[PDB]
């Protein structure tokens, strides 16, 4: 098995649009979400808040729809809860708040595709190991 | 002479390397088992008998190379090169487990050569054979471990792979599956082991810590002589030293050399014992008392019931990957644990 | 001198047991230690070790046989607090926090020290060479580790080992479970140690009992040929050091008598301090290897090696550990 | 002392440095052209990192029968590895 | 020469115990091994900063020595943010060259200069079994080491001050004005109980004691400096200890093994002189973050904290301490002795209180607990962050578990070296450290025990 | 029954501490 | 004066050459991207 660009092929945005991304970006989301998301977001699951997930499905059926590259780094510029009614920029990273966690700093349009590319492509590479937490070690 | 007489008397030369009779037997099985362990852990991969990478080539380290024994589906075959399950294909019998029944067999030949090496040498030199003696201990250990214990299995997908972590493994699945902590005859031979490693220490120290005052340097390892027809140490000076330190002291090195001789291989043999019992599952598993109080009381709780839990959770988190023969898909509802964790 | 004549039998060495100063701070605590020992190991009522007001029972008394029986530590309500007998309003609430755990424990560790230094004391009288309590400091840096270190690292003399058989299993695979101690490399050179020890000790017997020379018939025992205080050697170290030599090869057998004893001395020690010191490194932490998701295949797949195996059974001892004492997703201590 | 030369005398002579700098260094690159070339990947039969399983697949190719256990990897083989 | 075992006595493993008695070889190979130790701080530091990233966290980037002189209150502002990196540049780099300074006087002395130095000088020249000499020395080094604590003291109160973490508004670099010279304050820490809530001499958390037991500290150290050059050992102290070089060192090695101990201590436990912005939080810290954490997330669900009823009956997230104290659930009740700026705001007379709980907790209060609680001090030697069970995702162990390890390990060889040496040194003063004399064995001219 | 065999074979064990200890073969130099 | 090719010559390269071997093999491993 590759990282064919099949499996790097995720969608763009909610109307159907999708995106193929270069394995390049991929690596380069990993090491972003490493460096910025993984401390509390390792292997897909929320550390600080288990029932809430990095799930392909879970972000579907979030409101906005976060399964997508422009949700997801919506998300990363204004954060919202998932009924979407409250922001929470404040206790989450994001653009806007990069004065509180600055490892979002400098993080340009580009990084957050990326990361938000990573986060879209990991389920479809590790199966139900993303968001699955312990269980699927 | 004799084509035996001249061979005998070529085998027997003194060299760097003694070969002797033994060594026909030692030097090949001998090398190549370890040869065999260093080819598997650096290019063979345990994949289709387990599905495990476990060599350096898949990139694994030092710590979790192994030559995995071969899928359960073969039993107790011998997986010869030449046999029906390879049959002369190298890199399926590579594939299929072929090099742990190569390491195994040809490591139990290179012990029974190193023990006949023993007696050999030991013949040669006019000693008494006492070290063949207490070199029948780890071959006990590895008979009924690597040979005995999965032929009381199913096949020899459960005896240990050669490797660190791969024993490791078996460490933890026996403690698991067959609670050999609580056996009797393995706490033997934690008490032989650990008693065998105490010994060593307080006799080398007792022994470095009396030694006579025979030469003039401050470094004392010089003032030994290889020949000397006198002691190096004090045994008086020791003996009462133990004598009011601990209260019991030896007064006999005889009887001290031979005690040292004795516990590491009585705690080893009463472990391959325990090993034997374990090949038939006959294990040391449960104190029935206990169990039927602790059924019909559910406020009585010792370190064994809970030691009894963790074995649940063993068994129960680990069998679907190291068992994959057994296809066992446990859902995540039927898992054991407690709360929150 | 009443004085002078204390001192005098203190430090004595015609004393069948030598007593020393170490030895006035040894004894009483070495006893008060074994007496709550043996009454807590029969009697003592059961322990609620986790805080979680669900005793554990571990004396003989109430259940329990010489494997599952314990002294069971100190409450996880009472952490690293000092909890002598005084600071409980009475004996039935000190022993139902694990008082007598706390009591053993800083009693033993006491009088092992100064069993230590009166190693030395006594190895001083009698004008030997003092390192004998060097070789002792292993076993002792192991139990301060297990007794004293383990808790404190972890914030609660409840994670310190059980006094007991069956404790000590509980303790060794929730320590696996939380640490990795297996892929440590402090506890590999520890059992490096201990399987050498046996070894060398097994090994030193059999050629010193090989090479004994004849001083007896077929009749009698052979260890009637050695008499105490002999000036000469019982045994030839030139035939076991000529067998021993053309057993692997000449240069890997020791000739030096004090060389061979010194690494006898030296091996499990060092490998029994290394140990020692890995608990001490896993009670703040610092744990074993963490191989687990190493290796990927190139699609990203996850490729599972026997380190994956050893984590899945870490996980089954993980969740079921202290199976009603956690409320949230990290057992962060 | 068994009549063989010291292997100090061997390994500090000019002889076994003129033999050796010319033996060791052509087996340190036959292993790693052994390695390099992806010979000991068809030697011994190890999977590729693109060869554990078919682009699709998460199950894994474990042999369940005794002898037709080289025909189930011939077969696993075969599809696409 | 000294330098073969034939002349000297001692093998090439034990080839230093040949400078016991050569004053300038010695005095060398100490002034190289201090150019060492300064060449470690110097070249670490510079190391260190090539590879620190400002916006990230201290505690995740493995620094152990930024962190230090960010305690120091160079190169931080308001909490804990990086405001300048070149303060840590000028201290690597003024320990690079002194250190080249110090390797050079240690090459000099060990390979050049005098082997002896009391035909040279009577005042650098030294004999083991001079007491006077002995404690003149030591008297020169007690008034350094007061010197060196008059210094932080100095820093503290007119350099710029010190990195406060219980600084009003959330940590900052403050000036202490006020150091509590009160002896009962000072010296009631000398006196505490080491276990739970007491803590020791571990547990000052304020900069005011800090800097207080550091005046005291300098103060006492240059009055015993002067005091042993003055003064000559009494009769009971000279009866009392051995005379020798060996013996000396190993009073140095017990007294640096219990330093490297209190230090392990000192590092795990306490935030205050270890900022939890620097060094990231203690293991208590994390675990007292994780249950605070919950019990936000769960009271803006809607759960009413100070009711539930975990598993085993006790409060899911707020029980009471043995003594009375509201304070968190769980497992984290061994903690409860922990105190931490950003926890103390919901902390009352009784302990936490549940009004301040229930609306009091501010934005930053949880960031911090989150953050904590995910950088908790637990990881793997491959420096894999979480618990054992956890999969390579994230790199980091914390500063914390790396100091108390390693100064652990020190502390332990340094008290068997101690006792190594105390051994030998007693044997050695006795004549017998190199075995027992045959003609006149102490044992055969006892009486027998039985 | 069980309580009190591990008692009394406990109790046997520190009686033959105490004879071994002081009522041992004295070793005597030869 | 002494022979060259002996039984521990025989021994001592029956170790080293496949020692050597593999050391480069696993050097060459080390470079392995997937
Ligand atoms: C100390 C001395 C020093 C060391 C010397 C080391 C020398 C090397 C020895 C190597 C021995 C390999 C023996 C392999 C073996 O045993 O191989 C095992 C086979 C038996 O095969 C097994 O048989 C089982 C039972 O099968 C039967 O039952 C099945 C279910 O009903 C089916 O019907 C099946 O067809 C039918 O045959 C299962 O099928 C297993 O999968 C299959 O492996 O026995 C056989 O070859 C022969 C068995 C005769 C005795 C040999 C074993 C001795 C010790 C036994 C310990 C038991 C505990
Ligand atoms: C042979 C082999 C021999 C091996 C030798 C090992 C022996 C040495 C072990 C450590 C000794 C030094 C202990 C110490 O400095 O002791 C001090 C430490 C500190 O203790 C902790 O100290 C803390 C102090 O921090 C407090 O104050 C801080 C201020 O910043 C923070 O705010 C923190 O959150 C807050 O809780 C708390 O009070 C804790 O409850 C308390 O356990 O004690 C502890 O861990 C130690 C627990 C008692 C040990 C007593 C044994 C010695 C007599
Ligand atoms: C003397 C040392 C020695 C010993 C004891 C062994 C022992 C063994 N080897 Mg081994 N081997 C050795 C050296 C040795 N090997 C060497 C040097 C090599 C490298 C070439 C190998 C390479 C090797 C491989 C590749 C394999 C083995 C295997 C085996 C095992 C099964 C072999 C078998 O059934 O044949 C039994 C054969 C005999 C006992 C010979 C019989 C001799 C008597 C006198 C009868 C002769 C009859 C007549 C004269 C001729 C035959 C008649 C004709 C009609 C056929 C066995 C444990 C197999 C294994 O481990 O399986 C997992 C395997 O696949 N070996
Ligand atoms: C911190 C480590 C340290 C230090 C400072 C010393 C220092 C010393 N050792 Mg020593 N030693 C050490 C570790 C150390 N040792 C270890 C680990 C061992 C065990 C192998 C020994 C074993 C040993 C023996 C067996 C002996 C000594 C002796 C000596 C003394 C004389 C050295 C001499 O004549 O060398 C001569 C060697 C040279 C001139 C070679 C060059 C060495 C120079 C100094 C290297 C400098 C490199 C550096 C980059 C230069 C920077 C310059 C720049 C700053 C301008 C000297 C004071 C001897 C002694 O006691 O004297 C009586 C002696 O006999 N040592
Ligand atoms: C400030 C501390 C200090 C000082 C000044 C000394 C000084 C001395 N010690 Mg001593 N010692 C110390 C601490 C100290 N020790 C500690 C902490 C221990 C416990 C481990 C010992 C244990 C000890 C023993 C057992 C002996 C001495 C001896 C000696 C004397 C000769 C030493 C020599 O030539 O070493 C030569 C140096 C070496 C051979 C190198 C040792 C290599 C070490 C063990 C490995 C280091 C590993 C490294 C830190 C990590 C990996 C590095 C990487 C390269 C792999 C000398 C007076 C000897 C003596 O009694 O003489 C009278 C002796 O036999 N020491
Ligand atoms: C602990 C450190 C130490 C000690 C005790 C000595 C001791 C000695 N040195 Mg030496 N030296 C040292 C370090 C040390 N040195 C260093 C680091 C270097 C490298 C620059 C040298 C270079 C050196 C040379 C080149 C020579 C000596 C000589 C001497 C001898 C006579 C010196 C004299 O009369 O001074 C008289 C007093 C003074 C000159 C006053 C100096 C005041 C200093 C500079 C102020 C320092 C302030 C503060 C205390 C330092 C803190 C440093 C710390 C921050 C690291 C004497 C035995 C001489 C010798 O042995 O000839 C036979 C000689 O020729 N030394
Ligand atoms: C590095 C520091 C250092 C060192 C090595 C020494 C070394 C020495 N001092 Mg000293 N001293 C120092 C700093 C130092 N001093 C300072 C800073 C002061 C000023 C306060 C003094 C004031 C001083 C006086 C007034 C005297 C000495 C004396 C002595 C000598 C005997 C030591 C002795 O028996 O005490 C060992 C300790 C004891 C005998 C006390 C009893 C032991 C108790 C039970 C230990 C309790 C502590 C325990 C470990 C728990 C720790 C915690 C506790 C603090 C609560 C010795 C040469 C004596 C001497 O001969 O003067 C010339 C003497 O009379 N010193
Ligand atoms: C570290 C200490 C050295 C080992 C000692 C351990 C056992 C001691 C307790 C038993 C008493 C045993 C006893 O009484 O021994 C005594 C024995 C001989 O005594 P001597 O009086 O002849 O020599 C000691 C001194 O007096 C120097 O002359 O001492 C030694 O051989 C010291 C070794 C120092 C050699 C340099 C130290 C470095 C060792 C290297 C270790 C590498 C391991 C790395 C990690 C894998
Ligand atoms: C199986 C087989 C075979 C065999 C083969 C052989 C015999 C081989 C060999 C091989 C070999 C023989 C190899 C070798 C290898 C080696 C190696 C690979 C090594 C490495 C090493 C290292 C890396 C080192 C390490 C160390 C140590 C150990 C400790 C510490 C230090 C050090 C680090 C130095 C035959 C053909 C018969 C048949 C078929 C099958
Ligand atoms: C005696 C002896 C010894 C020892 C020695 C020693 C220990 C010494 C020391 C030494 C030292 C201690 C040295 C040091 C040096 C240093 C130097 C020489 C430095 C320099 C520097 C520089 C050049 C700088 C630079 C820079 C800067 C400015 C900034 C940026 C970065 C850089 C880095 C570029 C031994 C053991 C061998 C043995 C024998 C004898
Ligand atoms: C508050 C504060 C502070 C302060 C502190 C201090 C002020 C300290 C001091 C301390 C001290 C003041 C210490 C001392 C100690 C002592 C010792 C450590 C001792 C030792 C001793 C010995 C060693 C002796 C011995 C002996 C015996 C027992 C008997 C007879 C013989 C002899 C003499 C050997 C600081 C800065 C931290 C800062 C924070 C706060
Ligand atoms: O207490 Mn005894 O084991 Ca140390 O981790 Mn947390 O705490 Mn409990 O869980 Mn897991
Ligand atoms: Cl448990
Ligand atoms: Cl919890
Ligand atoms: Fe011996």
């Amino acid at each position: 098995a590759e990282l064919t660009p099949e499996v790097l092929t995720v969608p763009l945005n909610s109307e159907g649009k999708t995106i193929t991304l270069t394995e390049k970006q991929y690596l380069e989301g990993k090491r972003l979400f490493q460096y910025a998301c993984a401390s509390c977001h390792v292997g897909g699951i929320t550390k600080t808040n288990p029932s809430l997930d990095l799930r392909t499905e879970t972000l579907a059926l979030a409101t906005p729809p976060r399964d997508n590259i422009e949700g997801l780094v919506d998300y990363m510029k204004n954060p919202t809860t998932y009924d979407g009614e409250q922001e929470i920029a404040e206790v989450h990273p994001s653009l806007r708040s990069a004065d509180i966690f600055p490892k979002m700093r400098n993080l340009t349009e580009k990084d957050l595709v990326a990361i938000a590319g990573h986060i879209l492509v990991e389920p479809k590479i590790l199966g139900d190991k993303w968001g699955g937490g312990k269980v699927y070690y | 002479r004799g084509w035996f007489d001249i061979l005998d008397d070529w085998l027997k030369r003194d060299r760097f390397v003694f070969v002797g009779w033994s060594g026909i037997l030692l030097f090949p099985c001998a090398y190549l088992a370890l040869g065999g362990w260093l080819t598997g852990t650096t290019f063979v991969t345990s994949w289709y008998t387990h599905g495990l990478a476990s060599s350096y080539l898949e990139g694994c380290n030092f710590l979790t190379v192994a030559v995995s024994t071969p899928a359960n589906s073969m039993g107790h075959s011998l997986l010869l090169l030449w046999g029906p399950e390879a049959q002369g294909d190298f890199t399926r019998w590579c594939q299929l487990g072929g090099l742990w029944t190569f390491i195994a067999l040809h490591g139990a030949f290179g012990l029974i050569g190193f023990m006949l090496r023993q007696f050999e040498i030991a013949r040669l030199v006019g000693v008494r054979p006492y070290n063949a003696i207490a070199f029948s201990a780890p071959i006990a250990v590895f008979v009924s471990v690597f040979l005995i214990y999965p032929l009381g299995q199913s096949s020899w997908f459960f005896a240990p792979s050669f490797g660190v972590a791969a024993i490791f493994r078996f460490l933890l699945f026996f403690q698991g599956f067959h609670n050999w902590t609580l056996n009797p005859f393995h706490m033997m031979g934690v008490a032989g082991v650990l008693g065998g490693a105490l010994l060593c220490a307080i006799h080398g120290a007792t022994v470095e810590n009396t030694l006579f005052q025979d030469g003039e340097g401050a470094s004392t390892f010089r003032a030994f002589n290889p020949t000397q027809a006198e002691e190096t140490y004090s045994m008086v000076t020791a003996n009462r030293f133990w004598s009011q330190i601990f209260g019991i002291a030896f007064s006999n090195k005889r009887w001290l050399h031979f005690f040292m001789l004795f516990v590491p291989v009585t705690g080893l043999w009463m472990s391959a014992i325990g090993v034997v019992g374990l090949a038939l599952n006959l294990r040391s598993y449960d104190f029935i008392s206990q169990e039927i109080r602790a059924a019909e009381d559910p406020e009585f709780e010792t370190f064994y019931t809970k030691n009894l839990l963790l074995n649940e959770g063993i068994r129960a988190w680990m069998a679907p990957q190291d068992q994959p023969h057994e296809n066992f898909v446990f859902p995540e509802e039927v898992l054991p644990r407690g709360n929150a964790l | 001198n009443l004085w002078e004549r204390f001192c005098n039998w203190v430090t004595s060495t015609d004393n069948r047991l030598y007593v020393g100063w170490f030895g006035v701070i040894m004894i009483p605590t070495l006893l008060a230690a074994t007496i709550c020992f043996v009454i807590a190991f029969i009697a003592a009522p059961p322990v609620d070790i986790d805080g979680i007001r669900e005793p554990v029972s571990g004396s003989l008394l109430y259940g329990n046989n010489i494997i599952t029986g314990a002294v069971v530590p100190s409450s996880n309500a009472i952490g690293l607090h000092f909890y002598p007998i005084w600071e409980a309003a009475s004996l039935d609430e000190w022993l139902y926090n694990g008082g007598p755990y706390q009591l053993i424990i800083f009693h033993f560790l006491l009088g092992a020290s100064c069993y230590m230094g009166r190693q030395w004391e006594l190895s001083y009288r009698l004008g030997m060479r003092p390192w004998i309590c060097v070789a002792y400091s292993a076993p002792l840096a192991s139990a301060f580790a297990v007794f004293l270190i383990y808790p404190i690292g972890q914030g609660s003399f409840s994670d310190g080992m059980p006094l007991g058989i069956s404790g000590t299993f509980n303790f060794m695979i929730v320590f696996q479970a939380e640490h990795n101690i297996l892929m440590h490399p402090f506890h590999q050179l520890g059992v490096a140690g201990v399987f050498g020890g046996a070894l060398f000790c097994a090994m030193h017997g059999s050629l010193v009992t090989s090479s004994l020379i004849r001083e007896t018939t077929e009749t009698e025992s052979a260890n009637y040929g050695y008499k105490f205080g002999q000036e000469e050697e019982t045994y030839n170290i030139v035939a076991a050091h000529g067998y021993f030599g053309r057993l692997i090869f000449q240069y890997a057998s020791f000739n030096n008598s004090r060389s061979l004893h010194f690494f006898l001395a030296a091996w499990p020690v060092v490998g029994v301090w290394f140990t020692a010191l890995g608990i001490s490194t896993m009670a703040f932490n610092l744990n074993g290897f963490n191989f687990n998701h190493s290796v990927i295949d190139a699609k990203g797949n996850v490729i599972n090696t026997w380190a994956d195996i050893i984590n899945r059974a870490n996980l089954g001892m993980e969740v079921m550990h202290e199976r009603n004492a956690h409320n949230f997703p990290l057992d962060l201590a | 002392t068994t009549g063989e030369r010291p292997f100090s005398d061997i390994i500090t002579s000019v002889r076994y440095w003129v033999i050796h700098s010319i033996t060791i260094p052509a087996l340190f690159i036959a292993g790693w052209l052994f390695v390099s070339t992806g010979l000991a990947y068809d030697v011994f039969g190890t999977p590729r990192p693109d060869s554990y399983y078919a682009q699709e697949q998460r199950s894994i190719p474990l042999v369940t029968d005794r002898f037709e256990a080289k025909q189930q990897v011939e077969t696993f083989l075969e599809q696409l590895k | 020469t000294n330098r073969d075992q034939e002349s000297s006595g001692f093998a090439w493993w034990a080839g230093n115990a040949r400078l016991i008695n050569l004053s300038g070889k010695l005095l060398g190979a100490h002034v190289a091994h201090a150019g060492l130790i300064v060449f470690w701080a110097g070249a670490m530091t510079l190391f260190e900063l090539a590879h620190f990233i400002p916006e990230k966290p201290m505690y995740e980037q493995g620094l152990i020595l930024i962190p230090h002189i960010a305690t120091l209150g160079w190169g931080v502002g308001p909490g804990g943010e990086v405001v300048d990196t070149f303060p840590f540049f000028v201290v690597g780099v003024v320990h690079l060259i002194s250190s080249a300074v110090l390797g050079f006087g240690g090459v000099y002395h060990a390979i050049r200069g005098p082997e002896t130095l009391e035909e040279y000088s009577s005042f650098f020249g030294y004999d083991w079994k001079d007491k006077n000499k002995m404690t003149t020395i030591l008297g020169f080094h007690l008034i350094v080491l007061g010197i060196g604590a008059l210094l932080l003291v100095a820093k503290a109160m007119f350099f710029g001050g010190l990195y406060d973490t219980w600084a009003p508004g959330g940590g900052d670099v403050r000036v202490i004005t006020n150091p509590t010279l009160d002896p009962r304050v000072i010296f009631g820490y000398l006196l505490k109980s080491p276990f739970g809530g007491e803590g020791w001499i571990v547990s000052v958390n304020n900069l005011e004691d800090v800097v207080g037991g550091h005046i005291w500290i300098g103060l006492i150290c240059i009055a015993g400096g002067i005091w042993h050059i003055l003064t000559t050992p009494f009769g009971w102290a000279r009866r009392a200890f051995i005379w020798s070089g060996e013996a000396y060192l190993s009073y140095s090695l017990g007294a640096l093994s219990m330093m490297g101990f209190i230090a392990t201590c000192f590092v795990w436990f306490n935030n205050t002189v270890y900022p939890s912005e620097f060094y990231g939080p203690t293991g208590p810290e994390a675990s007292q973050a994780q249950a605070m954490t919950f019990l936000i997330r769960d009271q803006k669900l809607g759960a009413n904290v100070g009711s539930a009823q975990g598993p085993t009956g006790l409060g899911k997230y707020l029980m009471r301490s043995p003594t009375g104290e509201i304070i968190f659930g769980g497992e984290t009740m061994r903690f409860w002795d922990f105190r931490g700026p950003w926890l103390e705001p919901l902390r009352g007379p009784n302990g936490l209180d549940l009004n301040k709980i229930k609306n009091d907790i501010q934005p930053w209060q949880e960031r911090r607990a989150a953050e904590y609680m995910t950088h908790a001090p637990l990881g793997s030697l491959n420096s894999v962050g979480g618990v054992a069970t956890e999969i390579n995702s994230v790199n980091f162990v914390s500063p914390r578990s790396w100091l108390a390890t390693s100064h652990f390990v020190l502390a332990f060889f340094f008290l068997v070296g101690h006792l190594w040496h105390a051994g030998r040194a007693r044997a050695a003063a006795a004549g017998f450290e190199k075995g027992i004399d045959r003609e006149s064995e102490p044992v055969l001219s006892m009486p027998s025990l039985d | 029954m069980e309580t009190i065999t591990y008692v009394f074979i406990f109790a046997c064990i520190i009686a033959l501490f105490f004879f071994a200890i002081f009522f041992r073969e004295p070793p005597r130099i030869t | 004066s002494y022979p060259i090719f002996t039984v521990r010559w025989v021994a001592v390269h029956t170790l080293a050459v496949p020692t050597i071997f593999f050391l480069g093999a696993i050097a060459a491993m080390q470079f392995i991207q997937r």
